[PDB]
């Protein structure tokens, strides 16, 4: 007998791990979904089940007289759902916080192709600002590991381009994201979300305004009890 | 920890960043440049049924959309770098497409008009008809997607290793 | 119609890859055996075809008065073949080079449990010496990659402890290091050898005296034509 | 680019480094304390058939071998950590061994007597009977190598996942 | 089967040690007794490891004679029924109990009941510094090699017991 | 009988040496030519002792690659028909011709006639110091151990050589 739950950032248990990647272009572990004792086994089925991924990174900059624009943030930015302007986004392309004033800031304009942004408020010459934009390029997939630290096999060895998850408005049924391949967990074993990309992704930014977590991974799945 | 055995028939999508296709920049006035060249991956075989979507997100080097009266064509070629004429899958204006949603809405989505098979060495190319007053093309700011493999919509593309009778019949080209 | 060859550090082509790992413990690709167009297909057979692996790493030290001893080298040393004294071994556990004098150094003696050594020549203050000792702990295995650059999988996911290659007298029949599993190559496909361990293995130290390659991988294999 | 499938029978060796065994330092003269402690891998079965070597590289903290007077014992236990008396495989001394070559030359090799078998929670333990004059035990500077997975000599240890009739007969203790 | 394959050594509670002078052969150095409920069997080709040493831990004289010999149930020897008569000088102590190529072995088989006795005698010349088994010891039989042999032990089984009683 | 069981080395007038540059593998290091009247037969499982060194008597780099390879009568290699390919470092010059446990043998048999050629190809890295077959040498095969294997040599006998010329 079986039911449906959702694995997530926190998920079922507080043993799911969240660790960042490396800067050298190499596929590394991002997240580890480990199974607990509470269940018996867990399933995943691409082409049936839904998944969600909003990755967001960190950049940081300093003040000067006459600054409204921030340069290319080292990422190929895509307008979300094929749409650009912020106020009508499903979720922010990018967010800004001045630490001096300790205030979240809105955004006035963007050039996606030039990767640059133009802000509302001129920080002081000698200020500190942090920015959290979405992630651009990269390729990801799922990996299996047993209860020995041993890989066993990837899943449908065709990693997904990152930008698709920005391309599709994830919350729409049918337009939601399904992968390919399959897997069934066991008791102590683990699956990992893996990624190769330039940039380092971020979590747990205490200064972040819109919650406690900046990026998110969610996956509707079937459970065995 | 089970994984699920699979068919040889892997259903995926196709785009520029994969290592069996190569991009190329183009000027403003060339219908002959192979912007994209798409080669057999040497050992697998690919199958593209008719009615497969495409999204040619083609801006200039400034990131802007292009002249209305332009057109696009895709076309198979031989094993020596020369289109075949037949096997073209698409030809009309840019005037229909709307990049902001064109891979999103079915009713705006457009797909292949005819079928296609690909061996281990066959090739396809893509070309771009533009009149005078355009500011060129930029591959790197641009991209292509072919098919879909995550929606429940449109179609994906099949790839296989060599099954015996499958290859025997697939060599009918 | 087949024959027996050896793949190795250089072997039948100048496309085989050799790189080093990272210090953060998470495995990496050390070697890549890419297959050429010269052949048709290559074969591995665990438990039949011999294999040989002399790993050797790098350390650096500055000298001063009384610096005849070198400290715990962050390296678990083993007497090769059980034998402790140097020249009775099949090969030196460790080698030393003064860069200031630009010359080899003879070693006096060893303490294996403390992981320390004692040279013959007292160095000078301001002088610099490098040391080429064997690699100790670490876990290894093979891996497969298609022509594309995607993982196909491992072979026999039970990583051999690295020090076994140091334990046995590899040059003696019946004791040579064989493994378990098999694998066949194709044209543009690449097998790799992967590792993880704390210390950074090294090849290609120009200042090293006893050979133009300090560390070696060799493996008997079978070939078709 | 195929690997070739496998039996479920994985032919390996056993050592302290593996993530299902525990080491522990030892005082002077307690045989009863467990130096080593295997646990079941929670789903797989281990099989040590008869005639299986050992290489117990035990030393002190100062790198010296222990006194040969010490006797080494290997023994099976229940799923709670308690031995059975029967099922013992090995009771001998280190004076028998040649650390320089004990795992090398079959002439010097020291093998078990009895067969042995392990379910998903079964346990084996090592017991070390010592006089007072010893310099204890340093597990970090010592290790073990059980079986051989490389040589044309010695034997291996079989490991398997649960298959139906195999486990039907294997649970017949 | 109820047949247990073991070895033997001094520290077991059925074998008594005894320090010795330097010029007495008749004294029992080591004395085994039957364990009062089991039966022992030795076969020919059985090894020995008599690591004999002095009060300073040095080895004894190589010219020393070692003898192993069965006795009756009284402790009185038998003359006949010897298994070993040779010297310490033939044993490289560092590798006697390791290499079979240097393992020196027995000649005859042997069988011990619940009361029978085995003894070991040592003939030393005058000058040596005796025998202190507090540092010295013995080891007998090998359980661990396909080479060599071990010692069989059993409880009582009817047919075999009544047969073994027919010495 | 007509079959003669011998070994082979460099100092023989059916064999040629040629001192070698650094890292030119395509050059023939050594050469063996037929004797014009006799016929040679090698079976697989046959040792090699390639005692290769430098001008200064030191051993070469272990990472060298060695080949023994048959060629046509023209002198060109067949590609196939290789008997051996391994590294120098696998061997131990102190005893590589002495202990069978350290001996390293072929992987195939081989047959040489009145015109066939064997060549020895040697791929060395850049940094090393050439190869001088004056101070270095080679010995192939042995006819002395019950272990190991010799090499068979014959004069022309009718039927066996008639078979042999079907190559």
């Amino acid at each position: 007998y079986t039911i449906s739950h959702t694995g997530g950032t926190l998920g079922s248990s507080k043993v799911t791990t969240a660790a960042n990647q490396t800067s050298p272009q190499r596929e590394t572990a991002i997240i580890g979904f480990e199974c607990p004792r509470k269940f018996a086994e867990i399933e995943y089925v691409g082409q049936r089940d839904s998944t969600r991924f909003i990755p967001r990174t960190t950049e940081s900059i300093t003040g000067t007289a006459g600054d409204d624009t921030v340069v290319s943030l080292t990422a190929n930015i895509q307008p979300v759902a094929g749409e650009t302007a912020i106020e009508d986004q499903d979720y922010p392309v990018a967010v800004a916080y001045n630490v001096t004033q300790g205030v979240q800031v809105d955004i006035d304009a963007v050039d996606y192709a030039a990767d640059e942004v133009t802000l509302a408020d001129n920080p002081a010459d000698g200020d500190t600002v942090k920015v959290w934009p979405i992630m651009g390029d990269g390729d990801v997939q799922f990996r299996l590991v047993n209860q020995f630290g041993q890989e066993e096999g990837r899943v449908y060895p065709w990693a997904t381009p990152l930008y698709r998850w920005h391309d599709f408005p994830q919350l729409k049924r049918g337009r939601e994201i399904n992968l390919h391949g399959s897997v069934t967990w066991e008791e102590n074993e683990t699956v990992e979300v893996l990624l190769d990309a330039p940039q380092a992704i971020t979590w747990e930014d205490s200064d972040y305004p819109e919650g406690q977590y900046v990026s998110t991974f969610e996956q509707d799945v079937e459970i065995t009890l | 920890g089970n994984i699920g055995n699979l068919s040889a028939e892997k259903q995926i999508s196709v785009y520029d960043g994969q290592p069996f296709v190569d991009e190329q920049d183009v000027p403003a006035d060339d219908p002959n440049t192979p912007a994209l060249t798409i080669e057999g991956p040497d050992g697998y075989v690919i199958a593209v049924d008719a009615g497969t979507p495409i999204a040619p997100e083609f801006r200039d080097s400034n990131g802007n959309k292009l002249d209305p009266s332009t057109r696009v064509i895709v076309q198979k070629c031989d094993r020596q770098g020369n289109p075949l004429g037949d096997g073209i899958v698409f030809n009309d204006t840019l005037g229909r497409f709307d990049y902001e949603q064109m891979r999103t809405d079915p009713d705006f989505m457009r797909k292949t008009a005819k079928s296609l098979m690909i061996d281990e060495r066959e090739i396809v190319k893509v070309f771009v008809d533009i009149p005078a007053g355009a500011n060129g093309y930029d591959a790197d700011k641009s991209r292509l997607t072919l098919g879909d493999d995550t929606s429940d919509f449109g179609k994906a593309v099949e790839i296989v290793d060599h099954d015996e009778l499958s290859d025997a019949e697939t060599r009918a080209v």
